């Protein structure tokens, strides 16, 4: 079971047995309020009544193409990535015919069945939650186009269902749409010729990445200035242009080349026919008035000429959908359907286009489907949905958030965590010298580890919670390298605390271990001091023995005392050689940085090969997927 | 004056004198919400004539918005009654029922309110001052939570007319309406069979949140008889009679009604007309 | 042969009235088409008796020899939108709401347009009835 706030919960299971103790077995940890459902049908997901959550609560899609049966939770705001390109594609076709009237008035093929076969029927169902009726004003929306559809034990729940029987005698699908509190029971939705009930409320927005600019004024243009008002002085100057182009009109036909072609002409075409007609060259402004052909320009500053740059075009484009947002419709919930808006954008307009989809308030709701980590610069409450890469179409989702305790890292928590989402394994490493002698390592062992999935993400200073939680709900195996830390709180002396031992406990679930002291005299220092700290450390590391049994059950490997120690045992002879130093782990951790880089440099490929067939260091041979 | 009552977005009293107003009133200051109201709320407007109903909504046009343009007891039925029925008691009671004035009266609530569960069919009260049907939609708001949301969602401010005529239960679900549900409201009362004239009247002393507007005037049975008389000379009456008229009860006043169409058998007709639902009248009628 | 398209055939009644469909362009007045049928020949004709079936209860027997079928569109100006209504019955002063499921109604089942345009493809017209003409 889980919660709805990401609490996990393990419960035993038994055969031939009713869910109820179950519930009251949840509910007591913690029953009318609290709603169970499975795979999007009444691990457990639960339903907290009156909280702060998105309208949509998940979708089932069935039979539908790629989709054989498959549930997703979602939220307001919701990215889709993944390598199965058709998956997320479907996803959003499954979105756009039940909510989108012109998708949904072409009905279903033959090929929009799973397999083709249309015995089976295809089923989209999306659930939404209606707790929040006073607080949210899309709430009153959807509720009074409901109207009776709707049941008073059943108030904070809603389905919109999809239903397609193919018509095997006509050769056509025809899409049903019903909906109602009451999964069992759903009702048709109203609607009179091409409209139903359901498009008063919904408005799909799909933006495409290839969209003309101009083309997008043109339709807009309509709305955006007979909305506003218009004052005495906008009306003489209205009617003052339409003389202006009059005249313009009448000048043209002043012009004697202008009407000697329109008299030839017009005798030519009277000996065609002997009909009464006269030809006139005319600006097809002038007759249609100003309005019909007024476009955007984009003018720079001190610049008097006016332009028709692409980059520019492509950005204000996202402009007049964010002045639309704010005031376009005030009257029905607007789902923008953004389909890889990557594709020819720079990666500094992808980072700007970021900052307004999860920073900005303009598009409440969305569904975001990209193959750009840029585009997730930004991110934040959102849901990440992700789509294996397996044929079958399995989507894994993840409600992702960042705490107040993070928010002062986001920025660059969120610039390396991006990256690691389009991968399969992540192995979670501390710092560049880690990664520095690791690309050594798998370029001369496994030079393509990043092709087939395997990703470096190097993590600094922050518990791996934040890190593994999002990777392990999205299904990407997580892989963590860290080593043996003790570090000395301020202000306290011969203290230490198990900074190390600590971050791994907290990823099993336990509780921080306390600190400890460590007695040194106060002659003993430098190397002397660092000796004594490592004895500790082993100590630490034999007497937490079982715990560290677990860490590696959970792919946590935690180093006895730091990397170069586990370095030294993998290659000694070598790492000794090419220091030509009496102690080489002292002299590499004296400059981390320059002196890995110099070791990488003398390494060789059988020394390469030696870490990597090495039992501390599992976690390559883990990240290669071997 | 008008252009102050239109700038008031509050709850109005209108006091127009001889009918003259009220239409005019009413369909300028719907337009003037509606066009400024740019929501998703729409607007109620009930009026007791169902002839004022389609005359007010010819002059607003058609319109997408999903505003209601009806009678009183149309509201309730088409808005409270017939969609949460079964949600506030039960799915035994039916919600395809048509009700009707003329047949199958209730003595009690308490008698009224089960008969009408087996009867599948709204019957109206034989007393005149206590309207059922509106107390049975006061009562389905305050039992289905549902109703209760649909109608706040729905509409933000409710047009009503003559309410001088308005019954005391009409008065207390429009009253319902407003102070729990947070409803704004426009009546209109100039100075129905159970026409209760204590409540607009004290409406106007007791309620101070409510704000007093006068209209200038210029800028009883009698009336039930002009177009029957005309109509001599069937749906365009019904019209002019308050409430929705079932077709069936239309059935049974045109044989009356073409009856008439010398004196004696004029008299007889509007005795029986008078009791389905003056001396000077029928003389009237007798000279015409 | 647009009207004629636009009350009978599903495909091209799907996509509404733009505003240029309107008179004039003048989205106030409203587009009606209305097609009268006789079925007085019920028992003569079986194509009367396809229809009738359809039909069912939206006839009266005082008009069983006539029949309408009308199409009714009122353009929105709030969603630039001409939602397209079809009615049938025997009255014309009364007209139900011709029943449907999604994107079918009732009319479809009886009336089927074939649409010959002059210039056609073979194979493309083969490609479609191959799988009728032997299944």
């Amino acid at each position: 079971v889980a919660g709805q706030d990401g609490s996990v919960v393990q419960f035993k299971i038994k055969r031939h047995t009713p869910l109820s103790k179950l519930m009251k077995a949840y509910c007591e940890r913690q029953m009318r309020q609290i709603r169970f459902r499975f795979d999007g049908q009444p691990t457990i997901d639960v339903f907290q009544q009156q909280t702060g959550g998105s309208k949509f609560s998940n979708i089932t899609i069935k039979n539908f193409r790629n989709f054989e049966k498959v549930n997703i939770n979602l939220d307001n705001k919701n990215v889709i990535f993944g390598m199965n390109d058709i998956g997320k594609t479907n996803f959003l076709y499954a979105l756009r015919f039940l909510l989108d009237k012109e998708i949904r008035k072409f009905g279903f093929n033959k090929s929009d069945y799973h397999k083709h076969d249309t015995s089976k029927k295809i089923e989209i169902i999306l659930t939404l939650d209606l707790s929040n009726y006073e607080k949210d004003e899309d709430t009153k929306k959807l509720i009074s186009v409901v109207k009776g559809a709707r049941t008073s034990a059943n108030a904070d729940v809603f389905y919109i269902a999809l239903e397609s029987k193919y018509d095997d005698k006509e050769l056509y699908g025809n899409i049903i749409l019903k909906w109602g509190s009451e999964l069992d029971n759903l009702i048709d939705i109203p609607g009179r010729g091409n409209i139903n009930a359901l498009d008063n409320v919904f408005k799909v927005i799909y933006i495409n990445p290839l969209v003309d600019l101009d083309k997008l004024f043109a339709q807009n243009k309509k709305y955006i200035f007979e909305e506003s008002q218009g004052n005495e002085s906008d009306e003489g100057i209205l009617n003052n242009i339409k003389s202006l182009t009059d005249q313009v009109n009448q000048q043209i036909g002043e012009m004697t080349i202008i009407k000697g072609f329109q008299q030839e002409i017009t005798s030519e075409y009277r000996s065609l026919k002997k009909e009464e007609v006269s030809i006139e060259l005319k600006s097809e402004m002038a007759i249609k008035g100003f309005f019909s052909d007024i476009i955007p320009y984009i003018k720079k500053d001190g610049d008097s000429n006016y332009y028709p740059g692409d980059g520019r075009r492509k950005m204000l484009s996202y402009s007049i959908y964010n002045y639309l947002a704010k005031k376009k419709y005030e009257d029905k919930i607007v789902i923008y359907l953004i389909e890889e808006p990557e594709i020819s954008l720079h990666r500094s307009m992808q980072i700007a286009l970021s900052k307004q989809l999860f920073e900005q308030s303009t598009y409440k709701y969305f569904f975001l489907s990209t193959h750009s980590p840029e585009l997730l610069y930004e991110m934040d409450n959102t849901r990440l949905i992700r789509v294996h890469s397996t044929e079958k179409v399995v989507c894994s989702s993840h409600m992702y958030n960042v705490e107040e305790a993070y928010g002062s890292v986001k920025k660059k928590l969120n610039k390396a965590l991006s990256s690691a989402l389009f991968a399969e394994r992540v192995l979670l490493i501390e710092g560049p010298s880690e990664k520095i002698l690791f690309e050594k390592v798998l370029d001369e062992v496994e030079p393509e580890y990043e092709l087939n999935g395997g990703f470096l993400l190097e993590v600094g200073g922050t518990y791996f919670n934040h890190y593994v939680c999002t990777l392990n709900d999205l299904g990407i195996t997580h892989i963590i390298k860290t080593d043996n830390d003790l570090k000395s709180k301020k202000g306290k002396k011969g203290v230490y605390e198990l900074l190390g031992l600590n971050r791994c406990l907290n990823l099993l679930g336990r509780e921080n271990l306390d600190e400890i002291t460590i007695d040194i005299p106060e002659d003993i220092k430098g190397k002397k001091k660092k000796e004594r700290l490592n004895e500790r450390k082993k100590e630490i590391f034999k007497q937490y023995k079982n715990e560290v049994g677990e860490f590696l059950g959970e792919r946590i490997y935690l180093s006895e005392i730091d990397l170069e120690n586990d370095l030294y045992s993998a290659i000694g002879e070598s790492m000794k050689r090419i220091f030509e130093n009496e102690d080489p782990v002292h002299y590499l951790q004296k400059s981390k940085l320059f002196n890995m880089v110099e070791l990488v440099n003398n390494l060789s490929t059988k020394d390469c090969f030696d870490v990597f067939e090495h039992e501390k260091f599992a976690c390559l041979k883990e990240l290669v997927g071997s | 004056s008008r252009e102050q009552i239109i700038k008031d977005g509050g709850n109005i009293l209108v006091t127009a004198g001889a009918g003259s107003g009220k239409t005019t009133i009413l369909v300028s200051k719907i337009e003037a919400d509606l066009k400024e109201n740019k929501t998703h709320y729409s607007i109620a407007a009930v009026t007791f004539t169902n002839k004022a109903a389609k005359e007010i909504e010819g002059r607003l046009g058609y319109s997408s918005r999903g505003n209601f343009i009806g009678t009183n007891d149309g509201f309730v039925e088409s808005e409270i009654i017939r969609p949460f029925i079964k949600d506030a008691f039960g799915n035994d009671y039916p919600d395809n029922f048509t009700a009707e004035y003329f047949d199958n009266q209730f003595a009690s609530y308490d008698k009224g309110l089960q008969v009408l569960k087996y009867q599948n069919i709204l019957g109206t009260y034989s007393n005149p001052k206590k309207n059922f049907k509106f107390q049975l939609a006061l009562d389905i708001l305050k039992k289905s939570l549902v109703a209760r949301q649909y109608i706040f969602s729905k509409y933000f401010k409710i047009f009503i007319d003559e309410y001088q005529d308005s019954d005391k239960d009409m008065h207390n679900l429009f009253m319902y309406l407003k102070d729990q549900l947070k409803i704004k409201l426009f009546i209109v009362g100039d100075p129905w069979r159970g026409a209760e004239p204590e409540n607009f009247n004290g409406l106007i002393e007791n309620s101070t949140d409510f704000n007093k507007y006068h209209l200038t005037s210029n800028f009883p049975n009698a009336t039930l008889l002009k177009e029957v008389i005309k109509y001599v000379k069937i749906y365009d009456l019904a019209a002019e009679i308050v409430g929705n008229l079932s077709s069936r009860e239309i059935k049974e006043i045109q044989k009356i009604i073409n009856e008439l169409l010398n004196q004696v058998l004029i008299n007889q007709v509007l005795i029986n007309l008078f009791a389905k639902l003056d001396t000077r009248e029928i003389t009237a009628f007798t000279e015409v």
